[PDB]
């Protein structure tokens, strides 16, 4: 079963990237999503714990 | 992966078996078009989109 | 009888490279492996 998006809100959110000279990350204002930004020509691996 | 298909073999064909080299031969006077196609395999399900 | 229990067996198709890393630092390393295209780990195919 999903949580509800009201309950990440007690959660510690951690995004890993490799490479975040290829794409970067920020977190918006809901804490369930985050704004990615590609910004030079390549491939990236990404996970979230 | 890219892939590479004749219209017609016998006026053009590709130097291969499994035909992902890009590589032709010239067989008779004609006209064919040679389709490429590129194609990602999903590393979760292995479908190839 | 005292028990039964089934195992899975999954006989599945071709290659991929693997890394957690692709960007390196001037004298950094980073260490590669092989991975099937189904997903088969060097674990069950490696031997």
């Amino acid at each position: 079963q999903q949580f509800d998006s009201t309950q990440y809100q007690y959660m510690n959110i951690i995004p890993h990237i490799d490479n975040p000279n290829v794409l970067s990350m920020t977190q918006s204002s809901d804490s369930q999503v985050f704004t990615l930004k590609g910004l030079d020509q390549g491939l990236v691996t990404l996970s979230v714990t | 992966d890219v892939s590479f298909v004749s219209s017609d073999p016998s006026i053009v064909n590709l130097s291969g078996r499994e035909d992902l080299v890009g590589e032709l031969v010239a067989l008779k006077v004609g006209e064919a078009t040679i389709k490429a196609i590129a194609q990602i395999v999903d590393p979760i399900t292995g479908k190839k989109t | 009888i005292i028990g039964e229990d089934k195992l899975m067996v999954y006989v599945k198709t071709g290659i991929r490279i693997h890394s957690s890393i692709n960007k390196i630092l001037v004298g950094n390393e980073a260490k590669l492996r092989v991975v099937g295209a189904n997903g088969e780990t060097p674990f069950t195919y490696g031997t």
